């Protein structure tokens, strides 16, 4: 009944793919050969004897990233089929990734796609994971996004991106291809949580006491969020939540769809010893700035909704006292037009943690997605950051080279204006 | 997936080649009769990078080998690793070009370059999906200059979407090898402009105070210097070679570094470097690394980076990194350096991480850096042009291999207007 | 009871005749020495004890092939007198094989043919096993054929026939030979199945995994296509079809004759672990065409009859969801005149592997033999080869030299005229 | 079943006819002695194609070896394999034809022709189903080319329904060897139009060329250039002699590759030819044989394939082949060199494939192509013949013989017409 098909773009949604399905393995007891020694077949379609295969497409321009995967320990975990690989990469151009490059490949993913979800009876959607700054992740989903709305468009989707930092960028034309994908991403896609490796980065060295955090950690964390939205489809808890109630909940305004997420508790295997990490206690470290996935202040914004997914040992009764708490707390502000901003999801299976891993085995987790007004602070500067590049022409002729029209980045930049507007407008 | 075409022309060029060729068959694990004898299964995965694989499990590098002059393919024959070579990838003329441009580029060069292009072309026809070309040579000669410019305005034609590298190296200031050097780098540079996708600027002068000041090397023969170069030419395409955690190769790095067609001249640069006493006194770590590039006396241009402003640069890394110690490195270099960098390009550094370390070291660094201050190269060129050419002096001598006055101006004019370019966008 | 006489004409005839034999042989159990250590008889005589015989002749102008069967692995299976040899080839001209080189050996042939029919006493029919290109093939075939018509006629005749490639062909004069032998094949011959080498190729790549196939790669895949027809009379399923009911559902008109079969599934042994091999899944592939044993697009066709033959476990119901799921698919249009255009055979036993074969072990498989308007297009090429080549008259000499006329030529072609005039006519 | 029978010429045609010979007996397992010797059953299966079988368990050549001089015949008798050749089947003048076409048409090769005559008609009579002819000779000298010739019509005129196969050794621009070449070359041309069906037209100067060129080889010799020729004569008959994936004999090549009667002059071709060094550096595929193979210095005969169009070519390949590998590889050169295969003939390539490859290699390859730069051949011994017949040069010693003028006028008229519909055709 009830499935999700994943699709995993570029390196780093890759990346990200490569821990989650490592995490699912391990919740549902998959072994790497796709062997388990029910909800499991949320994710896994399951074939003959002994096997059970993930509702997952890997797609890159590139061999390289998807090679490992092929060559690796989860190498029988995949067919063969469901690894999607081209020859030459996006090369950080958006262009390459929507057009030149990407229009050779679409056809063969779409159809991979149709195949899978043909052989699903209850599909409930879609799981993107890319990043706004590549030109895969940014211009192979865009098209992906488009065609995908086409064939299937009522079915949801939600996608999960590596959102570009403030200060530290590793690319240099990620504003570019940030706000082009931008442009589709309003269009398409009906709900959008956005990441930042900066935030997770802090995150890391502060709350989990590691001094050089390397993107496997970022990815097991990450990997984390997603298993607390997915398990309550995944297990039977006490009080549930789906992924189109979610969208009910959590979207007030069709334009107005990226939630940002945080989870707590992320704590050393040590320091949680120490702590007596209660219901209330983590909700409090919920609605803290510092501990936020997204670099922006909340304080400065205005709260829409919240939806907190709590797991493991929770009783209602305590989570209400922690929500009643967090009303009365002034210096977390929500908007006037909506006085219950609060979805709550209780599911009884508690986070598990991968061996190796930097997160401690704790009785109680919860994951909170809200949406803030505080989140056009990001576009903000992202916007600015487009603007010089784009008062010189810095590196445009690339992009032109590919197809691209001049006309196209200043329709981007207008849209993205016009949503930064929408955004002020409603916190009035 | 994704072959490179290597191109080796004149005799400085060929001497490089030999060298980059010997260090990538040591990191593959290809010993010199082309067998692979390594331990590792990720040396061979993207073998085909670089080598045809021929019968009877060995393997063979794409690489053409140019000259005018024929002893220069014997003793490239006879040196350790002239045997891997295909013989048939040989081709050399008779004559030689005797520091003229205009022989290598019009007379001898032409006659000798159909076959060039046939061997070139049969090249391409084996790879699957060839990402493009790298030629490596001199803008001071006859050869490698007027015959590899006029190898690349053929393969262009032939190639327009494919990517075009040269490692050139340059005519120095103080150290002045010939007499007609000014000449040769005039015309070849102005053909390099409108011709190559990145030229990566090697200078002599700028190797020879890396290998006394910082390694402290009592005696450098050309054959250390071309190590250096050959290291830093490993860098750059280790992407393509190995698996990573963030992995970019030539066009990605082309994109990022080259904001305006004609701006594609780059100081490389690698470390670490170190002597054989200074070795212990010293910290195995990024922060020392990150130190070491972005020093102007670790360039391998003779060029003061304080100068003029980067523009853009990008830093690759090997070896097992944090990649959060990567990006604090370069955003800490970038915030407290803010007056080398343009403050109109927002993140001025690109960053690309290859897990395999380079043989000996555990963590490695190869800098290419787009910095206004390569103006000063060309500049000096200019000058020493027209100090010659005012006069007329040597001028018979290109004239009588069919040259016109005319592309000396015109050239030297093009050349000024790219210098003024990157004046005015520092 | 119940038997079919097989006849295997030519070069590529006989090969596919050798795989055949060495599929029957395994099917059934009997040793490449004709021991066995009963539905068997459909294929078999019996002499004797411990012995069982082909219904089988081999023809060929050559000695070649035919004397590699004598020397080789299977020289104990048949008896001599039904491999037929020849002296000189046709030499890749259809007045060699009709005329000059045919008229001398095909009483011979017509003589064993008798004798063979005489031992049987309830024949069902003829399969007739060669390829449109060559001059046996072609030449040889037309002539065998009429005389085949004229002594029993009402007996069913049956062709399996390698038709030229559009792109890919081996021989120059290709074009001549085929049209020539279109012309007889009309008049005479009840149904004709079209099989294309590249089809076969592109297929081998592509769902088997094989960089290289060679002809005996093809061959065994062909052989499987004449096993699955042959099947439900040579086992006892739960719903089974006849050569004479095959004929009745299957072709509309007399003229038109020509479906184009098809095999799912074909897959590797390692990707069939992963997959779960359904009768909903092999049905929706049969109707795709990437798995087309003929080289046209049936998206630009219409469908005027298609038989499914299914055979292992199998149950009727979800071949009847298959079949309904494929009536709602817009994209798969039969013609209006003809609502109900399935034909369903079901047989119990599973598709059986040849040792050392490129196709894996599965439980259920499927062929699929349908009329389709898009066959037209295939003419269409063919007889603008035709055409180029005639405005020349080259090589048309060497076919005058044997004692073919030029009006011959041009009567051919307006036969081919009309012939996809017809289809044309019938997709209305 | 399908018996051939051999006939050698004049003295370069019984060299190339020796070579040949012992080839074949080193591929079939016959030594010099007669007697089978060789391992595999599929060696004798076919042996009758060639081979008598003679008393007490030895094979013989089904050749008949023709000479107005004989001392060729000594020379062939006292060669390595001379011994194997029936004693009776030498047919021997005594005075020789002194280069002169008229000698060996009309008196001394018309007073040995019976012998010939009668030598061929019995083993005809010998073999059960006599495909064809095969004749070994040169048209500039008086022997091969007269009575070669005249051997030729009389053949036909007893079995015309008989192929008739001729590979012509014939005179190269550059290297002329006699002063009468041309008057030799042209009246032989003439009737070889009327009475062969297919004439390989090898060219000694194309022979030196990849000698040189593609072998690298230091001395040629006669033998090694033989060599070559015998190859390619090998190849073509392999279906024959051997079983296969796809079999096509002497007749299904020529109704393939001859869309108009007179159009049956072929430009032969063999692959692959690497030297001793350039062997190691190679791959042993489909591929690189295809690519050696249409190759325009790959031909053996001197004309340029780049100055015409292919009418058809017909490949013959030996060795353990994918066929659908064969066929990718050429469909791919139809489709990369359209300009240079007619577009009025679509799939201009004919493919054949035998399983048994030659000694030594595991695969190779056979080219026959119907080129219509075949014309620059025809036109060069045309405008010679113009330029001696103009002003009578050396016309009385033919005339002496009995010949007219008027049948060099009738010669040089035919050959004409013969160029004018090669070109119209292009
Ligand atoms: N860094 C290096 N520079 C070199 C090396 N060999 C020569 N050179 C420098 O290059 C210049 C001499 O160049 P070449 O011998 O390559 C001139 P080429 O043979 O290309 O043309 P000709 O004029 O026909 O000799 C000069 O500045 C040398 O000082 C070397 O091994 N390494
Ligand atoms: N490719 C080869 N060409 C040869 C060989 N021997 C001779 N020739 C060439 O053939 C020509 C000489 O031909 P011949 O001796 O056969 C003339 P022939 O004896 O047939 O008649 P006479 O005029 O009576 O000598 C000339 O072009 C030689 O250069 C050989 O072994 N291989
Ligand atoms: N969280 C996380 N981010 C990553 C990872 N790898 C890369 N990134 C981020 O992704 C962005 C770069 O995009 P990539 O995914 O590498 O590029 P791509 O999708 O492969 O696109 P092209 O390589 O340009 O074809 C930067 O913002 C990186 O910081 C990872 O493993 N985890
Ligand atoms: N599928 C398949 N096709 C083949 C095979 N062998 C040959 N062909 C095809 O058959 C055609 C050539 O006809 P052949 O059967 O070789 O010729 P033939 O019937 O022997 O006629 P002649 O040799 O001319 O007397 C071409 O289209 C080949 O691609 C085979 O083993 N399998
Ligand atoms: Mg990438
Ligand atoms: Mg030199
Ligand atoms: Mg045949
Ligand atoms: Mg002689």
């Amino acid at each position: 009944m009830r499935e999700c098909i994943s699709i995993h773009v570029g390196q780093a949604g890759v990346q990200i793919g490569n821990a989650c399905w490592e995490l699912y393995c391990l919740e549902h007891g998959i072994q790497p050969d796709g062997q388990m020694p029910d909800s499991f077949n949320t994710f896994f379609s399951e074939t003959g004897a002994g096997k059970h295969v993930p509702r997952a497409v890997f797609v890159d321009l590139e061999p390289t990233v998807i090679d490992e995967v092929r060559t690796g320990t989860y190498r029988q975990l995949f067919h063969p089929e469901q690894l999607i690989t081209g020859k030459e990469d996006a090369a950080n151009n958006y262009a390459r990734g929507h057009y030149t490059i990407g229009k050779e490949i679409i056809d063969l993913v779409l159809d991979r796609i149709r195949k899978l979800a043909d052989q699903c009876t209850g599909l409930q959607g879609f799981l993107v994971f890319h990043s706004f700054g590549g030109g895969t992740g940014s211009g192979f989903t865009s098209l992906l996004m488009e065609r995908l709305s086409v064939d299937y468009g009522k079915k949801s989707k939600l996608e999960f991106s590596i959102y570009p930092a403030p200060q530290v960028s590793t690319a240099v034309v990620e504003p570019y291809n940030s706000i082009l994908t931008t442009h589709t991403t309003l269009e398409h896609s009906d709900c959008a949580f956005m990441v930042d490796n900066e935030a997770i980065y802090d995150i890391c060295r502060r709350n989990l006491d590691i001094e050089r955090p390397t993107y496997t950690n970022l990815n097991r964390l990450i990997s984390q969020i997603v298993s607390s939205i997915t398990a309550s489809l995944r297990f039977d808890g006490a009080l549930n939540v789906d992924l189109t109630e979610f969208q009910t909940n959590l979207v007030p305004y069709p334009r107005i769809h990226f939630p940002l997420a945080t989870y707590a508790p992320v704590i050393s295997a040590e320091k949680a010893y120490h702590e007596q990490l209660s219901v209330a206690e983590i909700t409090n470290a919920c609605f803290e700035p510092a501990n936020q996935m997204v670099k922006c202040d909340p304080r400065h914004g205005k709260y829409m909704a919240c939806c907190l997914l709590y797991r493991g040992d929770v009783v209602p009764k305590d989570v209400n006292a922690a929500i009643a708490t967090i009303k009365t707390k002034r210096s977390i502000q929500f908007v006037d037009w909506c006085p219950t901003g609060f979805k709550v999801g209780i599911n009884y299976q508690p986070p598990t943690v991968v061996p190796g891993g930097d997160l401690a085995k704790v009785q109680r987790a919860v994951c909170m997605l809200s949406n803030t007004t505080a989140i056009a602070e990001a576009w903000a500067r992202l916007d600015h950051k487009f603007d010089l590049m784009y008062a010189k022409r810095a590196f445009v002729h690339w992009y032109v080279g590919e197809g691209m029209e001049e006309g196209e980045f200043s329709e981007a930049r207008e849209d993205m204006a016009a949503l930064e507007k929408d955004y002020e407008e409603v916190g009035v | 997936m994704r072959e490179i075409v290597h191109i080796q022309a004149g005799q400085c060029g060929n001497q490089i080649g030999a060298k980059f060729w010997e260090v990538i068959s040591d990191e593959h694990g290809i010993d010199p009769t082309g067998s692979y004898h390594g331990d590792s299964d990720l040396q061979l995965e993207r073998i085909n990078v670089y080598y045809n694989e021929a019968a009877g499990n060995k393997y063979v590098p794409r690489a053409i080998l140019v000259d005018l002059e024929p002893g220069t393919m014997d003793s490239v024959r006879s040196g350790p690793f002239g045997q891997i070579f295909r013989p048939d990838n040989f081709v050399f003329g008779q004559s030689g070009a005797g520091n003229n441009w205009a022989k290598g580029h019009y007379t001898e060069g032409a006659e000798l370059v159909d076959s060039v292009l046939d061997v070139v072309r049969k090249e391409s026809e084996s790879c699957d999906c060839l990402q493009g070309f790298q030629l490596t040579h001199s803008l001071g000669g006859g050869t490698g200059s007027g015959m590899g410019t006029l190898l690349i305005s053929k393969i262009r034609e032939e190639y327009p979407d494919r990517i075009m590298n040269t490692f050139s190296v340059v005519p120095s200031p103080k150290v002045s090898d010939t007499v007609v050097e000014p000449y040769n780098a005039t015309l070849s540079v102005h053909q390099l402009v409108e011709n190559t996708d990145e030229t990566y600027c090697i200078d002599n002068e700028a190797l020879y105070d890396i290998c006394f000041r910082t390694l402290k090397l009592t005696t450098p023969t050309y054959g250390d210097l071309n190590h250096l170069v050959s290291a830093t030419m490993s860098g750059v395409t280790t992407c393509l070679r190995f698996p990573g955690q963030l992995n970019a190769d030539l066009r990605k790095l082309a994109v990022n570094m080259v904001p305006f067609p004609r701006l594609h001249f780059f100081m490389p640069g690698f470390a670490p470097l170190t002597s054989r006493g200074s070795q212990q006194y010293r910290a195995l770590t990024v922060p020392e690394l990150t130190q070491q590039m972005f020093d102007a006396k670790n360039m391998m241009a003779a060029c003061d980076p304080r100068h003029g402003r980067y523009l853009t640069v990008a830093a690759v890394f090997r070896g097992r990194m944090s990649m959060k110690e990567v990006d604090e490195q370069m955003l800490n270099v970038q915030n407290k350096n803010s007056s080398y960098f343009v403050e109109w390009i927002p993140n001025n550094v690109k960053t690309a991480v290859c897990d395999i370390p380079p043989r000996g070291l555990k963590m490695s660094a190869t800098f290419i850096g787009n910095s206004t201050a390569i103006q000063e190269l060309f500049k000096r060129i200019s000058e020493q042009f027209t100090a010659m050419f005012r006069r007329k002096a040597f001028l018979h001598w290109y004239t009588g291999e069919g040259m016109d006055e005319m592309e000396f101006t015109e050239a030297e004019s093009n050349m000024n207007d790219l210098v003024s370019e990157y004046q005015q966008y520092q």
